[PDB]
């Protein structure tokens, strides 16, 4: 992901 | 029966002498190389160097032992063996383009040179002046003359051309021989006459050949078709359309059967049925050989892993370009020699080939 | 004949094939490998990067990277290479001759599918494409029109209830907890025995171990006590160098993380509670139909005895008058693709593609209007 | 340096005005009495009826392989292409195996003349036709196509 | 690939129906030995130019002769980027047209690339390997151009990241 | 409005950058490029593929010699570009970093030696027209622009349009006779013996005799010895004797700095004071293929031009390029040429019968204020005129005909 | 070089040379140097009326009118002090250095003289930075014609500064590669946790350009930067101005280096195809060993 | 060998006799498959002694020493060194590589140099590595009978390749960069 978690 | 590779470059044309102990080949350059059979190996005995361009036709007269060579320099030479060396006598062809093929007459009194000047040159001797002179057959021809073969009566002459037509001219020279006898081709035979002209209009004619008795004329086309015109049947044409690549050479091993070769690299056999007037595919003569593989060394493995990151099942690895009859004549042949564009020279045998394949019957 | 291509393109394993078949033509790990050393031998295979099975074979001298992470594409320069290897090397078919059917997990960034469409149209020039949800394709493959799919994909878990073909987009649940997280957890707990796996080439070995020896426990505490009291539950595996390891208690602790994310330090709830909550998110008058049509999917639900554990957990959660029936087909590993080979082959679907000219008119944002 | 004299006498190509150039003959009977080739009405009738093999054979019944008129040749080519590109992909082998050697040597010409002006799916079927016709006739058919002097 | 299989089979079967070449000296000039399909001097040594096409815009034109074959290839070009890349790639192929002995420094007008196989190339080099090279080019050119396109996309992304990182 | 055209004279040992219309090049950098090179295996076209954006991690000019961790490559050898990847990168930093020109608003005037192969011109056109997209290009021969650089230092009323230009640069020495403004191309001479051959000869001399020269600077020293203590001798063996009998005066000392530990080394400059430039009047010293002095080559050049333009060509022999900045070079050249000419004239008079004594041919060698960059200023003239925009190859011409638009130059006919 | 630089090299070189010649005490020589820059800017360093003691550096820009507006010379004046004089006829801005009144530390004035174009741009741009800092909504929004067919629409609000580049490339190859280089420009915000919101559009112009004369059309691309008060504060606005100033030129530069990049891969693939051809040449049976030059071996 | 030949009674001490000792080594010495068994054998029976003739007519007889010289390769504690034997060195080198390639290395061990020409060293190396490697890995010691010249033979293979012309250090490239170019052009 972009915010929260990686991906 | 054997196979011998003289060089890696193509062989333009070859010729044997009377006792089939010497061969004259073209190494794909101006020179003519005469090799001699010494036991089982070949050894070059003579080099004939007089031409300016690469030779395209060699022919060896058996009885007189004179070679004739025509090349792309618009010239012809007659080599005679003086003592130990071949000395050339220049013939004035008077053509303006490259010559293509040469053929001695059966009686060795004249020879025919087909050239790319849309003419045929019938050359003979003038002992009054020691002068090799030539006459021209040029009327119905409209392209290069590719192949020649003489009638057994020393007059008629079969010629294939790039104009899709096979013709039978009359090369009668009234100053070296007598008036010829009437043949089933025609009774009127003046010099330059046209006795027969095929009806094909497709594909060039790479090879023509008269029968052993001079009553049939066969030829091969780039159209893949092999044809035979019979003279005892009102000059009737029997054609056979093959499903392989075209043919380049052919010959008469018997009066009924032909041995052709070409861009397939293996000899095939055809048969003629006179009681029906139709050709039959006698079949492939060569038995497909299994070419042994070789393990690679480390020097060759890396050499062809860096540089480049047999496919053919016959003796020749390139197209076969010329077929000659070694021994037995054209009435009953037993050995025929093939030379192709891979520098090889395959001396075949009819008996061994007929033995290896029992599905192979020679008419 | 000419038929649409179906490319699953999961998070851990890319599966592609032709529509109208019953098995994917090509299946290979979606990884990209690049060498981390310098060749010294002249002319011996000097190429930029290996992809797919070729990378798995030569994994000793490469560093492997996954393009898709948690169901999200995080490296497009590698996803493009993956699709290129799928088109020109695995299927060996031109991309601009067949429509394509891509899959995507639900509740995903819109930029993901927008870039998917942009890549499929601008780069490969496919005449048509479509991006369907994975759970819907799984249900299509199951052969019914009502139920709750629980696609425990390798990269991502998600549940999508469907009733009479009417998906309920307010009851869909997504949990970023799947095969790769279990692989990392196994790598973390294998150190207790003394086996140390750090590099990616070793993570592949750990995945091969997980995919072979791990199993889910019907009752966790019972299995723990049994493994502690008796050495009758240990298994032996041979690494690809001759070494032999023996794993016991670990076997059922790796997949147990699915039912207890607290092991992985997550606040989330197990997949059983996820499915139960996704069911209770629906209106009551259909819940029974879901209780009896729970469908599993994904390569992470292939663990032995997972149907029993799921049924027990849901029966404990759900009321005692509803019939729980965990539909777990023995072919689930490819269901997501199988349904694809069905959906792309239907005759009432050929008007739902995203034609090339539609994209040329309306930009890549048309995927939100066409694809559900 | 450069040339400051007239060199325009080098542009005139006298070789196209030569008198010893090659001219392709044609038969006087083949030049006087032209063959109209196939009857298109019969072909459309046999196609509407729904018989593919008989329409195929009626397309190869007679061909302008002797005329020199471009219109008849183009029309015959169009009709035989209309027959070829409308077969099912399955009945091609059966239609090919129902032809003599000359039938195949002409079908290959009608194939190689259908690649030059293709449509949305004409070539995708002409390639299957070529596959079957080459399986039957071999490279000799392609060579009799190349070395022909009158195109159909 | 497997979508070009019948097209490539037809092209290969037409290639080894031509390429049956022979030595031939010119007719319209004294001693020159020139490829007869390039000079077009004699109309009797020229076979029919056969076209093999997979669709409207991907094709091979084969022009035979007695001592030469000219094979022109019109490659698939889907959009403008593929057109630019195909042009530049064919140009970088022409640049080395003496290492490729069968290549041609300029393509035939309307076609993307052109090979000119005379008879010396079939006498001094393997014929079936030349056929294999032509068919391998036709197999792999689309794949290589697609990889070029992906490389351009990656370059664009890296440039964008290198700019927007400084803010 | 119009912006001034960019002039980029790319020579083997030095490149002169500027905008047309000025008096001197805005930049004179070394023609070198520093790129990251490591120990790899494989071809050169394969190890040049850089992943990511690593192909822009290079420097050119003065900033490429300072870099001690980069590998310095010279793309141009003997005036002929042997490497086109490095040349394209060099050109792109020349345009976008030094000149700061938007290559779509400026006509470009590049240069070339006489015997540049046409494929080099085609590749240059491909680079400037398809990669940089210049609206027009013009590839002029290098020495012909050097003639219009001697007019700024000669008195009014004697600035002629006829003369023999001798351009001796880092990689090539060519002789071009211009008459009335028309390049007599079929008489141009071209010898690949130039400054860098002198620098190799001098370093080989120093390395066979001296000790204490750091290897990594053995070239950098042979340039400071060549462009400082070098002169021309009227006689060779007499100079060897003058150095042998009175070495205490003719043998100099050169003191340099070892740029690793900053210590100082000292060497003795002896015979290489006069043996360096002597490869101009004895080219066999550096390349055993050529054996003809430069005076004889100039005499052949002038004696091949038309007859009635031979006498003015002898009067305005203009030197150009750096390698002609050797003390008393023009003097020895003019002395040898005057010897040859006077001998020929006396022979013609004797053969005539001895009735007329013709006018002695005036021979003059012109050294001027602009020799080091005489080419570039010439370009800065040609690319500042209106007629310039009528002799360039417009972008339309390239888009229509292709790179073959740039295939012809005034050295060969048709 | 990845990022384009803002300082001109010719100005710095010429002025440093003149200042070294003046500081050593040598008599001043004439100077007349005209040149150009990016975006059609034209520089001219000369002497006023043959006065070899004064050097005047003049610059002609494309945003001619936006710099003449009131308040568009605050930065220029602030940075250049007494060097700023009346423009030379035909040019737009002009500095005048007296070679006899040069202050010490001649490096600073030359470092600020090489950035004349950057300072003329930042002077007409900090107006909106201030309009946003002072907490006023609806301040003046304009269109800087920084080129001749492309525009930069600047708008300042209470909480942001919107910059919309309307850009179009001249060559067809450049247009085709620029479509890609601009489509892939939103994928840059994954390289930093703090990057201005970037929006790309070529279907239709944004709603900011519906009351203004910014260049619009069906061949133009629109790139919108939304600079927030963390990119336009009084400490990080220099970098922001540099980047917004050199954005278009940087994109053009990298579009033109993409081709020299692709050429290497094309050469590699050409060699790879040559290696596939090499399987056709029959390996020789015996080769004659030669020398580095190519002459016969002359020995075993 | 010069050291241990004294205990028998022969003393070679000058650098001209070191050649004699080297000839004795490369003609008589060999590697014992099982060191202790061979020691107990040659120390209990005179069936391993060999006689060599010096270049001046003297004949010497060496027994136990024959396999004690090369045995130092497998346990350098004889020479007073701490490092491991050559077999353990090769095994360590293998074990330092990643786990996915070791199986391919075990089956492709290659010997070279003229010091690996001792009779029965391939069998010793195989028997020693097999004791250190897992019981499932197949150990192949590829020792060709042309091992002494192998380093040269590979060179001729390399310098005869086509691409190797692009890996030279051209004299011109050195004339401008000094000796520091070998670290850039050759690893
Ligand atoms: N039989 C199995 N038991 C346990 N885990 C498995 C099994 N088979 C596959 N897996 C794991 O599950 C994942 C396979 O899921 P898959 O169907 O490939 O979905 P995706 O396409 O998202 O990878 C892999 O990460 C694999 O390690
Ligand atoms: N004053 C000088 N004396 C002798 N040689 C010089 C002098 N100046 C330059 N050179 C030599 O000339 C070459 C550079 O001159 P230049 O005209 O720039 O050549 P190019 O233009 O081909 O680079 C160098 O090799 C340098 O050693
Ligand atoms: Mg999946
Ligand atoms: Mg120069």
């Amino acid at each position: 992901w972009x915010a929260x978690c990686p991906a | 029966m054997a196979y011998h590779s003289f060089l890696v470059e193509p062989i333009s044309c070859h010729a044997w002498n009377k006792d089939r102990t010497q061969i004259a080949i073209c190494p794909n350059n101006h020179e003519v190389h005469i090799y001699e059979k010494s036991g089982a190996k070949w050894t070059k005995v003579h080099e004939l160097k007089e031409h300016n361009g690469q030779v395209t036709g060699i022919d060896w007269a058996p009885e007189s032992n004179r070679i004739v060579t025509c090349g792309t320099d618009r010239n012809a030479y007659v080599w005679t063996l003086k003592g130990r060396t071949w000395k050339p006598t220049l013939v004035i062809l008077r053509i303006n383009r490259a010559a293509r093929c040469v053929r001695w007459a059966p009686n060795e009194n004249k020879f025919a040179v087909g050239s790319g000047s849309r003419v045929i040159s019938i050359c003979y001797f003038e002992q009054e002046n020691d002068w090799w002179v030539c006459k021209h057959i040029k009327k119905p021809i409209r392209s290069t003359v590719l192949s020649l073969d003489w009638h057994p009566n020393n007059v008629l002459l079969a010629a294939g051309s790039c104009d899709f037509k096979c013709r039978i001219f009359s090369a009668y020279i009234k100053e070296v021989e007598e008036r010829p006898a009437p043949t089933p081709w025609g009774s009127k035979m003046p010099f330059g006459e046209l006795m027969f002209e095929s009806s094909s209009s497709c594909g060039w004619v790479h090879g023509v050949c008269f029968s052993a008795s001079g009553s049939r004329v066969a030829w091969v086309s780039h159209d893949s078709t092999v044809c035979l015109a019979d003279a005892d049947k009102k000059m009737a044409v029997a054609t056979l359309a093959s499903e392989t690549l075209p043919l380049l050479a052919l010959t008469f091993i018997t009066d009924n059967s032909l041995v052709a070769a070409g861009h397939d690299c293996f000899p095939v056999l055809f048969t003629y049925d006179a009681a029906a007037g139709m050709l039959s595919f006698g079949g492939r003569l060569d038995v497909p050989k299994q070419s042994s593989q070789r393990g690679l060394t480390a020097r060759e493995r890396f050499q062809n892993l860096d540089k480049k990151a047999a496919g053919l099942d016959s003796l020749h690895k390139n197209s076969v370009s010329q077929i000659s009859v070694l021994s037995g004549g054209k009435a009953k042949c037993s050995q025929f020699c093939t030379t192709g564009m891979d520098g090889g020279m395959s001396i075949w045998d009819v008996k061994s080939l007929e033995s290896a394949l029992k599905d192979l019957k020679i008419k | 004949d000419i038929a649409a291509l179906v490319v699953d393109n999961g998070s851990g394993m890319c599966k592609a094939g032709f529509a109208g078949d019953d098995a994917p033509r090509a299946v290979f790990p979606s990884i990209v490998g690049r060498p981390r050393h310098q060749g010294v031998m002249v002319g011996m295979g000097q190429k930029d990067s290996y992809v797919g099975d070729e990378a798995q074979s030569k994994r000793g001298i490469l560093t492997l990277k996954y393009p898709i992470e948690h169901g999200i594409v995080t490296n497009w320069d590698d996803m493009e290479k993956i699709w290129h290897h799928t088109f020109y090397n695995e299927l060996r078919v031109a991309p601009e001759e067949h429509p394509v059917l891509l899959t995507e997990a639900p509740l995903n960034p819109k930029a993901n599918r927008e870039k998917m469409t942009q890549i499929m149209f601008e780069t490969f020039n496919t005449p048509a494409m479509y991006v369907a949800i994975q759970a819907v394709l799984s249900l299509y493959a199951s052969g019914r029109t009502t139920g709750i799919v629980m696609d425990s994909g390798d990269g991502v878990t998600h549940t999508v209830p469907i009733y009479e073909g009417y998906a309920l987009p307010h009851a869909i649940l997504r949990l970023d907890l799947a095969g790769r997280d279990l692989t990392d957890y196994l790598m973390k707990i294998l150190t207790e025995r003394g086996y140390s796996f750090t590099t990616t080439a070793e993570r592949e070995i750990v995945r091969d171990i997980k995919e072979k020896l791990c199993y889910v426990a019907l009752d966790f505490e019972q299995e723990m006590a049994t493994a502690a009291s008796s050495s009758s539950l240990e298994k032996s595996y041979e690494l690809p160098d001759g070494q032999v390891i023996t794993i016991g208690n670990e076997r059922f602790r790796c997949p147990e993380a699915l039912f207890q994310p607290s092991f992985l330090g997550m606040e989330s709830c197990g997949i059983h509670e996820t499915t139960f909550n996704s069911i209770m998110k629906c209106d009551v008058d259909i819940r029974k139909d879901l209780y009896a049509n729970t469908v599993l999917s994904g390569g992470t639900t292939m663990y032995p005895g997972i149907a029993d554990r799921m049924q027990k957990e849901i029966t404990a959660l759900a009321p005692s008058t509803m019939k729980i029936k965990i539909i777990a087909p023995p072919e689930r590993k490819y269901s997501v693709w199988i349904g694809g080979s069905i959906l792309a082959s239907l005759s009432t679907f050929q008007q739902m593609w995203i034609s090339k000219q539609e994209y040329d008119e309306s930009g890549p944002s048309i995927v939100h209007r066409k694809c559900f | 340096a450069r040339n400051t004299l007239s060199s325009r006498f080098r542009r005139v190509d006298i070789d196209e005005f030569d008198e010893n150039k090659f001219v392709d003959e044609q038969e006087e009977a083949a030049a006087a009495a032209a063959e109209p080739g196939p009857d298109p009405s019969e072909v459309d009738g046999l196609l509407r009826q729904g018989d593919m093999l008989r329409a195929f054979h009626a397309a190869l019944r007679n061909s302008p392989v002797n005329t020199k008129n471009q219109a008849v040749k183009e029309r015959a080519q169009g009709v035989v292409l209309k027959v070829l590109t409308n077969f099912k992909s399955s009945e091609i082998e059966q239609a090919v195996q129902s032809l003599d050697r000359n039938g195949v040597d002409l079908l290959m010409k009608y194939i190689y003349k259908g690649f030059e002006k293709p449509t949305e799916n004409s070539s995708a079927v002409l390639l299957q036709w070529h596959e079957k016709a080459l399986a039957v006739g071999g490279l000799g058919s392609i060579i009799r196509v190349l070395t022909a002097r009158k195109t159909v | 690939t497997a979508t070009l299989r019948p097209y490539l089979s037809a092209v290969r079967a037409t290639l080894q129906a031509a390429l049956c070449l022979e030595n031939f000296s010119s007719q319209v000039v004294e001693r020159h030995n020139k490829p007869e399909v390039e000079v077009r001097s004699s109309k009797e040594l020229l076979l029919q130019p056969v076209t093999i096409s997979r669709n409207e815009k991907e094709k091979v034109l084969i022009e035979g002769s007695i001592n030469s074959v000219r094979v022109s290839i019109a490659v698939k070009q889907a959009d403008e980027i593929e057109k630019i890349l195909c042009h530049k790639f064919m140009r970088f192929m022409m640049m080395r047209a003496e290492n490729f002995f069968i290549l041609r420094r300029k393509p035939v007008e309307g076609y993307d690339i052109s090979f000119l196989i005379t008879n010396f190339h079939t006498e001094q080099m393997y014929k079936h390997k030349l056929v294999d090279f032509v068919i391998h080019f036709m197999e792999e050119i689309d794949k290589e151009i697609s990889e070029m396109k992906l490389s351009v996309n990656a370059r664009a992304r890296i440039v964008a990241e290198e700019f927007l990182k400084n803010f | 409005g119009r912006l001034p055209a960019c002039v980029v004279d790319c020579g083997t040992g030095y490149t002169k950058l500027g905008y047309a219309g000025n008096t001197e090049p805005q930049f004179i950098i070394p023609s070198c490029i520093a790129i990251k090179e490591s120990a790899k295996v494989g071809d050169q076209a394969q190890r040049r593929v850089m992943k990511g954006v690593d192909d822009l991690d290079f420097f050119i000019g003065d900033e490429a010699i300072e870099k001690p961790t980069y590998a310095t490559k010279w793309p141009i050898r003997h005036g002929i570009v042997e490497d086109w990847d490095l040349m394209e990168r060099f050109m792109e930093q020349v345009i976008f970093k030094y000149l700061r020109a938007e290559p779509e608003d400026h006509y470009f005037l590049l240069t070339e030696p006489p015997l540049n192969t046409p494929e080099n011109r085609e590749y240059t056109a491909e680079i400037m027209f398809e990669s940089f997209n210049v609206p027009g290009l013009y590839i002029a021969v290098q020495a012909v622009l050097a003639l219009a650089a001697s007019w700024t230092s000669r008195q009014v009323g004697e600035r002629t349009l006829t003369g023999t230009v001798i351009d001796s640069g880092d990689g090539v020495t060519h002789v071009i006779p211009v008459a009335e403004g028309y390049v007599i191309g079929s008489c141009i001479k071209h010898i690949p013996i130039a400054g860098r051959d002198i620098t190799y000869f001098i370093q080989q001399l120093l390395r066979d005799r001296e000790v204490g020269i750091p290897p990594e600077q053995s070239l950098e020293t042979a340039k400071a010895v060549k462009e400082r203590y070098s002169y021309v001798c009227p006689d060779l063996v007499k100079e060897f004797n003058k150095y042998d009998t009175d070495g205490s005066k003719w043998i100099k000392q050169y003191t340099g700095i070892n740029a690793i530990s900053k210590k100082e080394f000292s060497i003795d400059v002896g015979y290489e004071r006069f043996l360096g430039p002597e490869i101009f009047f004895h080219p066999e010293f550096a390349n055993p293929d050529f054996t003809q002095p430069i005076s004889e080559v100039v005499d052949e050049v002038i004696q091949n031009c038309p007859i009635d333009v031979r006498r003015p060509l002898y009067k305005n022999i203009v030197l150009s390029g750096g390698s002609t900045m050797f003390r008393d070079f023009g003097r020895r050249l003019q002395r040898d040429l005057k010897r040859t000419v006077d001998a020929r004239l006396k022979l013609s008079e004797e053969l005539s019968g001895g009735r007329l004594k013709p006018k002695p041919i005036d021979v003059q060698v012109i050294t001027h204020h602009m020799q080091r960059y005489a080419v570039w200023f010439g370009g800065s003239m040609l690319a500042s005129t209106p007629e310039f925009y009528q002799v360039c190859h417009t972008k339309k011409d390239y888009e229509e005909i292709g790179p073959s638009i740039c295939r012809h130059n005034p050295v060969f006919g048709v | 070089m990845i990022l384009l630089e803002v300082n001109n090299r010719i100005i710095e070189e010429t002025l440093a040379l003149k200042f070294e010649n003046a500081a050593a005490g040598n008599k001043p020589e004439a100077v007349e140097v005209t040149f150009a820059d990016f975006d059609g800017v034209l520089y001219h360093i000369s002497n006023p009326n043959g006065d070899k003691t004064k050097v005047m550096v003049s610059i002609s820009l494309k945003f001619y009118k936006e710099l003449q507006a009131h308040g568009a010379d605050e930065l220029l004046k602030r940075v250049y002090g007494s060097f700023l004089v009346n423009p030379e006829s035909g040019y737009n801005v002009s500095l005048l250095y007296d070679l006899e009144n040069l202050p010490a530390s001649k490096d600073s004035i030359v470092h600020q003289a090489g950035m004349l174009k950057r300072n003329c741009f930042a002077s007409v741009f900090e107006k909106y930075f201030q309009f946003q800092e002072e907490g006023k909504e609806g301040e003046n929004r304009a269109v800087i014609h920084y080129r001749d067919d492309e525009t930069m629409y600047v708008e300042s609000k209470k909480d942001r500064v919107t910059v919309v580049f309307s850009t179009v490339f001249k060559d067809d190859d450049d247009v085709v590669i620029g479509k890609v280089f601009m489509q892939e420009f939103k994928e840059g915000r994954r390289a930093s946790h703090t990057a201005p919101q970037v929006l790309f559009s070529h279907r239709e112009p944004p709603l900011e350009l519906k009351d203004t004369d910014a260049a619009v059309g069906d061949n133009i691309g629109y790139i919108t930067f939304v600079l927030f008060p963390r990119h336009t504060n009084a400490s990080a606005r220099d970098n922001t101005i540099n980047l917004i100033h050199t954005f278009r030129d940087y994109l053009h530069y990298h579009i033109k280096c993409s081709k020299a990049y692709i050429h290497t891969r094309m050469r590699a693939k050409t060699s790879d195809f040559l290696k596939v051809l090499n399987r056709a040449r029959p390996d020789a049976e015996k080769k004659e060993m030669k020398t580095i030059t190519g002459k016969t071996f002359s020995s075993r």
